[PDB]
């Protein structure tokens, strides 16, 4: 009793790939066949299922509309056509015979790696903000840090304020330039790889999420934000 | 197997007198794990003394236990009419509990 | 703090009987429980004992292979199953809580008479 | 049926005081009598109990060895002798008749206020540190703020580092002077009412609790600390 | 330059204790010596000060009239005599040399723990009321919950109503018995560990704080209160 | 049912201390009483035992000959006399009632901290060696690190080699000076807080444990050793 | 250039022993001489020091007050008098010449083993808990293991819970008996050498360290604890 | 049932040393007691044996004429007098109860290290 | 003088595997008076098997001894981590007791 997988490989986002699984040693044409995948360093996730003629094929919500399970009982082969692939589809894909109360997934294919990527990565300057959270009171000082993995040329670093449900608002650009209409209690400083945003005396309207942003190259990146609550 | 021998088998006494009861074991009673019980006709046994000399809660001071090793004594300083009953000694120092054969105070 | 006994009565030789002891007022599930009997006109005699899970149950030589002590902690009840009864088993049977160094048999059931006769 | 209370007032720490409670309208000598207290803004707390001739009397753990409950049945009077008074004893004290299964505390005294205090204030310099907690990685910068309610004369402000189970360790004094043996990555600054401690590049041994301390008058005060974790 | 401490330990409320601090490596006779304490989990707090012959000795407000600082310059030893001890005095106590503008507390002792306690628990029946606050309008229904950590034997649980500046007033006892004169809109229910007080139709005079109270053992305890506002 | 403990504190090595534990709520005269201690950040450790006066008192090898357990049944009090104290006795000591098959240690005192120390608020110079283990082959290079918690004055740091069952052998002193008879393949370097021992080409006779050692003050300390396998 | 050590051996707790170290090849009368010890499987630890007349003798806190270092310069002999011995003194003791900047410990005695023990060739019952740590969330199952090196007669094994700063609390005794007031979600099982503590559904109040404890003989021992986080 | 050993330590060649072994928990007066030693990194090696009064004490050839085994039944103590010590005598020495057909060396002392060096 | 020869000198095995240890005597061992001991680093030897095949009280069943005359075997059915130690055989059939040189199971 065996399941021989083939296919997979490295593909670009939006591309297509077909997986196949050739069965032997059991009455394949009667067996329910599933596909299961496992993202790198993650757990098992059911993908799709197919059974006898007269039954519904089933899909996971992530793939419904993009993947197609099929079978050719004349070749004892199971297929998975994967369209509109994105980096979240990167996983090892297993074919498996489903025996339900008679063995669950009792036979597994060996699994094939499907990696969907456009060439990353990468050279991107990584921005790390600290701390993730600051609990303060009105009138107190807020000091926020942004550290870059590489030097930010021309100190092209900006700071944004974002309140819930609203678009980000420019506070500081060119590391130290306070934008027009921004109160003087906001000030930015630093150079190279070490930048700081200081709110001298917090007001009740200053409690929000703050992002740093480097625009010194063709691959703009943001920090993950510091929440001031 | 520890044999307990009580004496005397019978004590005929009047109210106000003292009753001295003896329990002698064939072997030493470890930790002085020896108890005394009072039983009246038709009733369940009642704990009087445990650990050779400890008086159970509610037991009047006129009852007192003493001794160690193989020689134990229960003393009733001043017999009351309600004290006339059968009294048993009991060793619980091993896995085979044994009782004396009782002393009837009448 | 009490032990409620039930059962007993008059039975024929070779018969069977089950005694019950329902406890209240203390943590029965953790207590060592004993059965003690007293033949008419005779003295007290230990019969059997049962304790926590992981301890050995014990029987007097005179009842080994005929009597079975057991407990249902969910119901706070002690049992004695008495099989192969003989005229020598005639006695008042007491359940009792065993406190060891902290009070020996400090709590007794009221006792029930078991008479074996034909 | 009433309890008439008397006594109380304002005393100094280490002082003594006796409360009274005169009963009427019931057989006082058969009733259990309790004292209950209520600190300003907090809830009710049992203090002591007393009962019949064979007086088995009880005390709350905090007052044992300091308070004594007693009664004079010929006068129908309940007493509470209070010794070794401290600020935690500040409360409104009630006498109450305990009815148990027939009414719990069915009769209460009107209550008397007992205040233990050695002075009105309390007019000290208050240091407020920010933030209370900083979650940072090694290599990052920790910026700690210490704000004073009044100007710190001569900038007599010090910083201390304290690790779990150890005594505090002087880092900075005179607002900006490093103590001997303190690495250069620690630096203090500020004047008047606004002071900051900055740890430029956090080492694993730098994660601890940091306190600021003003010594510009005869009432030394500390901040409540900032935990760098 | 070192301060070697000794003394401390565990004592009962109202007890007395004396701490010692032996100095070496500096001219102790001319030094200003302080005591500083730190309750478990709390911050540093100044206690007392002593200096040259011809200066004043100072004490924190809470310890005035209870603690006495002293020194024996012939033996280079500092002392703290602690009387009228209560639970609020539980802390690690430090002796420290005060250097003023030349180092603040630049030298510390290792500290000794003083614990003031008459017992170790703790095993009282804890009552937990919910919710802490109820904002309701007249005519609505208030449902108050009281949960016990252990079963309340005989359902000996009472409810009290307290208005600002007034003594508590018995509403319910024995979990469900309405006290004489209590309107029928109040009603208690529950058993074991779960008890509720229900005010069916709130009147303006019903807005107050409500406490539950178990009296099933020798250690009476209250809930912390529910404020119906 | 309670054990009220008292005593403890900070004492000099070789000093004496007496602990007390006052019982209530049970027949103390019949109960076996034990002492249990817990070193800082360690587990529970049995200390001593006492029972009826027809049995023998028991002690752990750690304390036998210096400590004395005793009891006064007329005061329901347990005692522990602690003589000839050593820094190894530093722990929180608990009194406990032993119920054997009827509850093990079912009642505990709250515990009191005993610290046996002669030092001040400063810490000894701590040496941390890394890595803990090095697995290498003959001919390869071994690089060992010793980092000090404080700067080592005059670079008074030494390196020793110890083979199983033998006394340590001096390799390097004054950080870089190679001892007499030591092959040139051993060499030390570094200053202040960062020191290194280098074995240029390992021989089979070089596989041993290596310790660093600072002698820049009156309190000598050693590293915890690096094993070269 | 030699140090010939002698003495040591196996001694009872509380006993006495004297170590000797005979020097040759150098001007002993002027040399600083130290004692250093090494517990089995541990690192080097300084013990004591003696020097010229006019200098102080020094001791480690572990031995100060019980050990006496001395010298007889007319016989070029160093002594260590060891009184009031305890199990924690078990170690190999080395005499060593201290040369400071001229060689640190450049000459060592060969070392002699001192073992302080009252036991026989049998070992106490060793309890091993696993795992050392469990990271769980409220509502989940905690399964803790305690394995004994020998069979625990009568299954006299107990489980305790200890929260930070508090005394241990009895959970289970006699392997399976749940103590009074312990919630039913705690349950113990096992016999002989294999025991388990199970917390069916963790609550937030259950996060603590858990110890097993055997009381089946005269030498009580504890497990080293499992921390549930 | 245990053997409490004492003695040992570091001595110079030609020196002397006496080892002790205190027994409890069995009738020492009737037991055969042996000494066994183990040089560092090597195996177990029998040294000497002693039994009831009237029986022969035995010695390994390597210690015959230098070591003397003895017992004091009144003190339940076994002794080994070690004279004319040399570097080869460096070993951990164990006292042990010999049970023969009922358990060989079933009880051991914890052992004490004897090192002979100059 | 009976010489005991153990083999192999060293056994490298993983947990769960079986260890088979051999002790061969230069002469017949009278009454099969042969014992096996386990010794861990720094500890006294511990009796495992005596009389060639008797497993001492408290020794787990996974240890078993067999053989007679001059050929003896100690078998550890399923190695546990605590079983890795040195094992000695020992003959006590005459007045000159002798030991094997040990087998280290690592």
């Amino acid at each position: 009793v065996q399941l021989v997988e083939s296919g997979g490989g490295l593909v670009q986002p939006g591309g297509s790939l077909r997986l196949s699984c050739a069965a032997s040693g059991f009455t394949f044409r009667n067996s329910a066949m599933h596909w299961v995948r496992q993202a790198p360093g993650k757990g098992l996730e059911w993908v799709s299922s197919i059974w006898y003629s007269g039954s519904n094929t089933y899909y996971a919500d992530s793939v419904k509309g993009r993947f197609t399970i099929s079978r050719d009982n004349s070749k004892n082969t199971l297929y998975l056509q994967m369209n509109s692939l994105t980096a979240e589809d990167t996983a090892v894909y297993y074919c498996a015979r489903f025996a339900g109360g008679w063995g669950a997934y009792d036979v597994w294919g060996q699994g094939t790696l499907v990696t969907v990527s456009s060439g990353g990565g990468g050279s991107d300057i990584v921005l790390t903000q600290s701390p993730a959270t600051l609990s303060l009171s009105p009138g107190e000082r807020a000091t926020l840090s942004c550290r870059a993995s590489q030097s930010v040329s021309s100190n092209y670093l900006a700071w944004y304020q974002q309140k819930p449900g609203q678009a980000p608002r420019l506070l500081i650009y060119d590391s130290s330039s306070r934008a027009t209409g921004v109160p003087a209690r906001f000030s930015g400083s630093g150079s190279g790889t070490d930048f700081t945003l200081t709110i001298s005396s917090l007001e009740p309207e200053d409690f929000a999420v703050y992002y740093c942003h480097q625009y010194s190259d063709i691959s703009p990146t943001f920090g993950q934000g510091t929440k001031v609550e | 197997d520890i044999v307990l021998t009580q004496s005397p088998a019978t004590l005929s006494l009047s109210p106000g007198e003292r009753a001295t009861l003896s329990c002698r074991a064939s072997q030493s009673v470890s930790s002085n794990y020896l108890a005394w019980y009072q039983q009246k006709p038709g009733q369940a046994p009642r704990l009087l003394i445990y650990d050779s000399s400890s008086r159970a809660t509610g037991v009047p001071a006129r009852f007192s236990g003493s001794g160690s090793g193989t020689d134990f004594t229960l003393t009733i300083s001043s017999l009351e009419p309600e004290d006339f009953a059968v009294y048993y000694c009991h060793q619980y120092s091993d896995i085979s509990p044994t009782f004396g054969q009782g002393t009837k105070v009448e | 703090v009490q032990l409620v006994e039930s059962g007993g009565g008059l039975v024929q030789p070779g018969g069977s009987l089950r005694l019950s002891c329902a406890a209240s007022g203390f943590t029965f599930r953790n207590s060592a429980m004993h059965w003690v009997r007293q033949a008419p006109g005779k003295g007290l005699e230990w019969v059997s004992s049962i304790w926590y899970s992981g301890s050995n149950t014990y029987y007097a030589d005179s009842v080994k292979g005929r009597f079975t002590i057991s407990r249902d902690n969910s119901k706070n009840t002690l049992y004695l199953q008495m099989n192969s009864l003989t005229a020598e088993d005639t006695a008042v049977y007491y359940c009792a809580r065993f406190a060891g160094g902290w009070g020996a048999y400090d709590v007794w059931g009221q006792g029930t008479l078991v008479t074996v006769s034909s």
